[PDB]
């Protein structure tokens, strides 16, 4: 029932009908659209207008929520949205006095502090669109207010909850505002707001901790205004925090949030956190398992049973590994890396909030393999994991099996560190990561053949990392491999002759023969497979 | 960037 | 390091 084509107008009052009829949901469908839609949809003569009418209808509203407002700050932060991504689309100067002419009527609204979810729901967007359209230095205010008015009948709600854990992201994208950045340094109100907020007990183990986590954080992002007027109030606070809550237990996103930021631009030593990350390690995976004397576990909160699942798949592996790569149980030169070390947390959300601090990694991911340097004598490379429910039984740590093979494929197939190779190798390193450990079993590799968007050869062997495009890595990067191993076995011996000793201008000769010699053999055998 | 859909 | 998927 949502038909974009009512927005490819060019009567604003058109245009508004099919705001009002259509529905915040169907409005959704702008920030997806063709630039076609969005180039008409988007004129800075439409922007204006629905802006002066949303101004005085805004004006006008009397609380309980509107469809209609909601549909109507969508719509302008969608603009806002398609005017970034799409080059076709620039809004003339006059466009964002009069969207924040818009927001000012709904925010001096005396309705604007209302409480329930359908009031929840247009003031989402309301929020949204201050960030949206480059407005953070225009509502601080807002956010003091926010702050200091929430309580637990707001907190029942949860579109109130989710609308104002906005005034977060307004304070995080501020940083690219110059007017929010000239301004930050002197809001000593907000900065106790925020401290206020974050040390209140009570949202500890219940569904407003993430705000008050949110708060924390932000809090500590302003440790980066060392000589503003802010800097006492910002340091107290986060000292507050550090020393209220922990940094494993009962509120510790709270503490974790302040220490990312603030770390990021105070020294631990201004808080007396040093070497925290050591007491962390140790708190967070507490547990220890043996798996042999090459593989040991710390986790965090596994059964027995998981830990002996996840001990015998690996001795699966590592004997499936070795036949099919035919090591010879030889790896390559100038690697140490006998032992393992093998770190399970919880799940996702945990792995989110303790990976980081304790292992320095990026946790925006499955998991993550940390080689380390192999030529040192005493060197111990770590993977780091969780449980999930949809992981594989019966250890249910996700990627267990992936990972455990970038360990051996590290080891017995690719010479030197993470870093070293000079041609591109992610299509292999995760190919074979993902073939050795679902040999025949995968199903999203067959369906982004049968979906008729496919790559060539040449392509996956030039894959990058860069935008982390899963698909091409690990669904295309497998397909390649499975081919491989399938119709040319003595070629990817030969590919792996060349790896093994770090003949990297070798590696990449091989394999760009491969890319002209067999693309059209690789074209049948995917067709064939998404066959049956 | 600005926020995408809700 | 090399990331497993998501
Ligand atoms: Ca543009
Ligand atoms: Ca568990
Ligand atoms: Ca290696
Ligand atoms: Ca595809
Ligand atoms: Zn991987």
């Amino acid at each position: 029932q949502c038909d974009l084509s009512q927005f490819q107008t060019t009567s604003s009052n058109q245009l508004m009908a099919a705001i009002r009829q259509q529905g915040a949901s169907c409005v959704n469908a702008l920030f997806s659209a063709d630039t076609g839609v969005q180039e008409a949809a988007f004129s800075s003569n439409h922007m204006y207008n629905v802006a002066q009418y949303t101004r005085t209808l805004a004006q006008q509203y009397a609380g309980g929520g509107s469809d209609e407002l909601e549909a109507l700050y969508l719509y302008l932060r969608a603009g806002y949205y398609a005017e970034f991504y799409n080059s076709n689309i620039t809004f003339l100067s006059w466009v964002t006095p009069a969207v924040k002419g818009a927001v000012d009527a709904f925010v001096q609204n005396a309705h604007f502090y209302d409480n329930g979810d359908a009031h929840g729901k247009v003031l989402n967007e309301v929020i949204i669109t201050m960030d949206s359209a480059g407005l953070q230095h225009a509502y601080l205010d807002v956010v003091t207010q926010w702050l200091t008015r929430w309580n637990a009948q707001y907190a029942e709600h949860w579109y109130m909850r989710n609308a104002v854990n906005g005034v977060f992201t307004l304070l995080f994208g501020g940083q690219w505002n110059n007017q929010y950045t000239s301004l930050i340094g002197e809001q000593t109100a907000l900065v106790t707001a925020l401290q206020a907020f974050a040390l209140d007990r009570t949202k500890v183990n219940s569904p407003t901790e993430f705000m008050a986590a949110n708060a924390a954080r932000e809090l500590g992002r302003l440790a980066r205004y060392t000589d503003a007027t802010i800097a006492p109030k910002v340091t107290e606070g986060l000292t507050a925090i550090f020393g209220q809550y922990p940094s494993y237990g009962d509120g510790d996103a709270i503490w974790l949030g302040a220490a990312d930021t603030a770390s990021y631009y105070a020294d631990c030593s201004q808080f007396n956190i040093c070497g925290f990350e050591d007491a962390l390690r140790d708190a967070a995976l507490n547990q220890t398992f043996i798996c042999s004397d090459t593989i040991k576990i710390r986790s965090q909160d596994m059964s027995q049973a998981q830990h002996l699942a996840a001990c015998d798949k690996m001795a699966y592996e590592e004997s499936f590994f070795h036949t099919t790569l035919e090591t010879g149980n030889q790896p390559v030169a100038d690697d140490h890396n006998t032992q393992l070390q093998v770190n399970i947390f919880n799940s996702d959300t945990d792995y989110g909030k303790y990976a980081g601090p304790i292992f320095g990694i990026d946790t925006n991911n499955g998991g993550m393999y940390l080689e380390g340097n192999p030529a040192n004598v005493g060197n111990i490379p770590n993977f780091i994991a969780y449980e999930a429910s949809y992981a594989n039984p019966d250890h249910f740590v996700w990627n267990l099996e992936h990972e455990y093979v970038h360990y051996l494929d590290g080891r017995f197939n690719m010479y030197g560190d993470f870093g070293t190779p000079t041609e591109l190798v992610v299509w292999w390193s995760e190919g074979v990561a993902e073939y050795v450990s679902r040999v025949n079993d995968n199903p999203q590799a067959i369906a982004t053949i049968q979906d008729g968007s496919t790559y060539t050869l040449a392509q996956v062997f030039d894959t990058t990392y860069d935008g982390f495009d899963v698909d091409r890595i690990y669904r295309w990067g497998y397909l390649a491999v499975r081919f491989m191993f399938e119709r040319h076995p003595d070629e990817v011996q030969r590919m792996l002759s060349a790896t093994r000793q770090g003949r990297w201008a070798e590696y990449k000769a091989i394999i760009s023969g491969w890319a002209n010699q067999y693309q059209s053999e690789f074209a049948q055998w995917t067709e064939a497979l998404a066959k049956g | 960037g600005p926020p995408g859909p809700p």
